[PDB]
RNA sequence: GUGAGACUCCCUGCCGCCGAAGGGGCCAGGUUUCCUCGGCAAUGUUCGUCAGCCGAGGGUUAGUCGGUCCUAAGACGUACCGUAAUUCGAGUACGCCGAAAGGGAAACAGGUUAAUAUUCCUGUACCAUUUAGCGUUUAGUCUGACGUCUCAGGGCAAGCCGAGCGGCGUCGUCGCGCCGUCUAAGCAGCGAACCCCGUGGAGAGCCGUAAUGGCGAGAAGCGGGCGAAUCUGUAAUGGCACAAGUCGGCUUCACCCCGGGACCCGUGAAAAGGACAGCUAAAUGUCCGUACCGAGAACUGACACAGGUGCCCCUAGCUGAAAAGGCUAAGGCGUGUCGGAGUAAUUCAGUUAAGGGAAUUCGGCAAAUUAGCUCCGUAACUUCGGGAUAAGGAGUGCCUGCUGUGUAGACAGCAGGUCGCAGUGACCAGGGGGCUCUAACUGUCUAAUACCAACAUAGGAGAUUGCAAACCCGUAAGGGCUAG
RNA sequence: UGGAGGACCGUAAACGGUAUUGAUCUGCAAAUCAUUCGUGUGACCUGCGUCUCGUAGUGAAAUGCUAAUCUAACCCGGCA
């Protein structure tokens, strides 16, 4: 389902492409980077899947077209949900 | 201030009579409009087109289609070309 | 006369450090809106500014103004944006910070009513309402500072959008070149102790050292003004 | 004017009637990297273009239903088969179609 | 490459055309501005004490 | 092919034709006397200030 | 032959150079060098009857090619303001310029001259504006209008193969080799992908692509609409010795259409113009450029300069991965403008050299070795990415006959025979390895003695500043950073 | 299968200029030629346009470059 993940290729991940350059912490917070952010986010919307990033801080909704802008490379950053669930408790209380 | 100076004769400008043509040197200054509205006063001929060009001897000529037949014979048996 | 800073030549304004301002999408500020006015309006669509790095979101107000607008986190597409005194205290809302309960977070804030947005604009900034006085009202800004505010100076509830833009290390010198290209910054910078005496205080020697204290004084002149600039200590936490 | 002195090709035409026979062609003539005799990529787009042009025939034709014509699609997405031929061994091996 | 005969090759193009004020070819063609009569910066003609010798 | 305006093409018209010898007929009139000007020249030479 | 005068100019033949540039097209630049005639005092690295020279005359034709128009980076103008003052100065408001390689309304084929040609002539067209007749707005959108990488499908120039037909070459024997067998815009028609609409009802899942993928928030299937390059028909008479002039197939780039995917702390221009209400008629379409070189002789470097500008854009057959190198077309040339002579030393650049093989030297400097492709195999160390083409080896031609994949071009493989000292037979094309110092790496650098360990770099750390800020420019007006 | 990379080999495409301390050194050339070399999908090369300049500009920093001129250009003037 998946590439040849051989013996001893699963330290690189996806910055094997940058070879043996910039070093193993350089290249082990950009493989980090890579993998939070290709990985699937269910969309508040829909709730599917299908929120995949279209530019630096922007991310849409391959089913249902709902584009809006978080993060960089991730799509809700844990500030955001602190304010989203802390009015969330303010709307709940009163 | 004319816009005519004179026709322009040499072994290529009098190989346009037959064809109805006739090449003038004219006022460098002077632009297609007047060469044909001048040479309509100066002769009276209806001219069809006008093809001009400016030479690097510092002059400018003009070759005027007539429309009525003979009259690039006409204007040159009258100045004297042929 | 030793060779004029490039500070100086930044100052003077010359095409080396100038930004280049025509690949910029919009001026970003809160729309106009008299006192005691309000206008709705809804995102269109959000687009990237080269600016900041970080997304804008083009809004179509009720009067037809379409308006870039800072883009906070979490705002999408058919959204609706309210402003004024009356708009609800909801992200991507403008409102005062007068109205804005005391532990939200805020960010694009006018620094004086109607002002249009100076700080909280980086990707991912916010900033936290303190307290609530009659004159005044506390803002806990990115930097640190307690900085007090007017009451009626509006903001957009929520952080910044474009959030951890930072965390991916550069990596390459032809990446953080690429964006210098479209920033008004000088890309690369030589050391000055690696410049000849005549172009900076610090160069000259036969071997790499300033040979003077870096900590410079604040009423230093202009051209020698450098290195650590009126420093209250240096080195790391001990 | 004089005539032409062209390029004459008979000899040329000689070696690729040899060429099109498979001679001419060894080891010793090859030169360059293989992959540039040959590149990879068509060799998949001609080989997976067979395999899925044989199954939907056979899905037409009915001698294919679609739960095995499915499976059938995936395996020759995932590389089982290696030509049209090796499909067909294995369709009469394990006999996928619906003979009647 | 060099910087004597080598370079001296991309001379193709201008920086001076023929000043409409006084015919001499010195309008500039990025400032505007004939070097020999001043034509496109002022009414007057440029002309300097220091371009004669003081007379005395 | 360079791409002249009217009066640019002009002034080489000029040019091009002060590039001629003196008459013979001036040669003979003035004794010999005049023989050359300093409108001389060859293209294949320093430029025209013309363009 | 010409000429008084011939290595040097002209014709013929032979032998040659370039042939992905030394050929073809043109920007900037040159400015008549273009073409015909007549000369050789100077120019030409010799002479010269020759000539980019000297003298005389001639040559450039536009509604359709460009400029023109539009705006970009960014200039300039007027006013305000500043300045002792200005021709000086930032900003603002209003304008105006800014691209012969960005955007862009439209023309093609053949002929003609000594030199002009999408411009002149023949044929067949098309575009714009204004005037008149006939009626309407949909008026707010779309297009103009967008980066890099990668790839599918379709078309086509160029190329190649088979049959017939017409000429030329070869013809010691053979029956082959070469050339040609042509046909534009415009007008009329069909329309592949993508998208949209009407039905449809798919899950112990199904439909697809090269790949990613798609689907009850509605897949497959069936219809319909919108919709390309090209192709077909006409243009059908033009040119071809009025000689054939008719056909099939393969391939098709780097050219055009169309669609998908990936990347970005890069987000990849704007405006004029154009489409949606036009159809018919007539007239008008000014101005500028147009010759010629575009470079080992027309530019620039004092020059007919081995440099640079331009290798900026195109370039046919065979070999071959190839636009490499070699050999040939077309095309351009024998002008990278001195000849005879074959007799020393020495010298610039090459070929070969017994036996030894770095003993030379500051030092393997120079030269030599190896070299393509397929297969086997590949160590220390390591940041796990690499080192790696590590190292160390085998095979390779030609002929006879076949097999497999592919729709096909073509690719891959096998059996037997056979020649040579040698089969990547020429051209082409790494020598390899170990231990240290230094810098992490790609990059940058003393143009013209230093390509380094120096500079930069990502990474790390520190400092100032909450924006009427920190830092900096200006005398000021006011500015850079900052559309932050 | 896929087609990432300041990835690799590589041209007399383009850019650079290592070694021969070869040729040349009253040269083809006021720094060029031959062979040998480094980069050659990007911090790339380059056309055209425009802007930044004299105690000033530009500089991945050598006091390098700013028209064969640079530890302060060039032109004229102070200057006999
Ligand atoms: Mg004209
Ligand atoms: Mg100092
Ligand atoms: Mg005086
Ligand atoms: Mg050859
Ligand atoms: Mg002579
Ligand atoms: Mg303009
Ligand atoms: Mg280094
Ligand atoms: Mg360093
Ligand atoms: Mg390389
Ligand atoms: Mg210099
Ligand atoms: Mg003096
Ligand atoms: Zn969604
Ligand atoms: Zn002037």
């Amino acid at each position: 389902m998946a590439k040849k993940f051989t013996k001893k290729g699963r330290i690189s991940r996806s910055a094997g492409r940058f070879g043996p350059r910039y070093g193993r912490k350089d290249r082990k917070l950009v493989a980090d980077l890579e993998e939070r952010m290709r990985a699937p986010h269910v969309c508040t919307k829909c709730a599917r899947p299908t929120v995949e990033r279209i530019g630096t801080g922007i991310w849409k909704c391959s089913k249902c077209g709902h584009t809006f802008a978080g993060g960089t490379y991730i799509p809700y950053t844990s500030v955001g949900q602190t304010l989203l669930r802390t009015m969330k408790n303010i709307a709940e209380a009163k | 201030m004319s816009s005519i100076n004179y026709p322009f004769v040499t072994e290529k400008a009098m190989m346009l009579l037959d064809e109805n043509k006739l090449q003038f040197i004219v006022d460098t200054r002077s632009n297609k409009k007047q060469i044909l509205e001048d040479v309509e006063k100066m002769y009276g001929f209806k001219v069809k087109s006008v093809r001009t060009m400016t030479t690097m001897k510092g002059m400018k000529k003009a070759v005027l289609a007539f429309e009525e037949p003979e009259a690039a014979h006409e204007i040159a048996t009258r100045i004297g070309l042929m | 006369m030793g060779k004029r800073l490039i500070s100086q030549n930044r100052g003077r304004g010359t095409p080396t450090y100038r930004a280049p301002s025509h690949k910029y999408k919009a001026d970003l500020r809160h729309p106009r809106v008299d006192e005691n006015s309000s206008l709705r309006g809804e995102v269109v669509g959000i687009e990237h500014d080269p600016a900041r790095s970080a997304p804008i979101a083009k809004v179509a107000f009720e009067n037809g103004e379409e308006l870039f607008l800072l883009a906070s986190e979490g705002i999408a597409v058919g959204n609706i944006i309210e402003c004024g005194d009356d708009a609800e205290v909801k992200p991507g809302n403008i409102v005062p910070i007068g109205n804005v309960p005391e532990g939200f977070f805020i960010c694009n804030v006018e620094s004086k009513p109607n002002d249009g947005g100076k700080f909280v604009r980086s990707s991912g900034v916010y900033a936290t309402v303190v307290t609530h006085e009659a004159t005044r009202t506390a803002v806990s800004m990115p930097s640190g500072n307690i900085k007090w505010l007017n009451p009626k100076c509006r903001a957009v509830v929520g952080i910044v959008a474009g959030s951890g833009r930072v965390d991916r290390p550069w990596l390459k010198a032809g990446k953080k070149y690429h964006k210098m290209k479209t920033r008004a910054a000088k890309y690369p910078r030589v050391s000055a102790v690696a410049m000849n005496p005549r172009d900076h205080p610090f160069g000259g020697g036969a071997w790499k050292h300033p040979g003077k204290p870096t900590t410079v004084s604040r009423n230093a002149p202009p051209g020698r003004k450098v290195g650590l600039i009126a420093a209250r200590r240096t080195g790391m936490k001990r | 004017a004089k005539p032409v002195k062209g390029v004459s090709r008979g000899r040329a035409r000689a070696l690729a009637a040899k060429r099109k026979y498979g001679h001419c062609k060894g080891h010793g003539s090859r030169k360059g990297k293989k992959g540039a005799r040959t590149p990879k990529k068509e060799q998949w787009i001609k080989k997976i273009r067979a395999l899925r042009r044989r199954l939907k025939e056979l899905r037409a034709d009915g001698a294919l239903d679609k739960s095995v014509y499915c499976r059938l699609y995936r395996k020759a997405k995932g590389g089982e088969y290696r030509s049209v031929s090796h499909l067909n061994s294995h369709l009469e091996s394990e006999k996928l179609l619906k003979k009647e | 490459m060099s910087k004597g005969t080598s370079s001296m090759g991309k001379r193709q193009k201008r920086t001076h055309a023929k000043c409409r004020r006084c015919g001499s070819v010195s309008f500039n063609v990025h400032t505007k501005q004939c070097t020999s009569c001043g034509f496109g910066k002022t009414s007057r003609m440029r002309t300097y004490k220091w371009q004669a010798k003081c007379k005395y | 092919m360079s791409h002249n305006m009217k009066g640019q093409k002009k002034r080489l018209a000029k040019a091009h034709k002060q590039n001629t010898r003196v008459p013979v007929w001036v040669i003979v009139k003035t004794n010999r006397k005049v023989v050359s000007h300093p409108r001389r020249r060859h293209w294949r030479r320093r430029s025209l200030d013309v363009k």
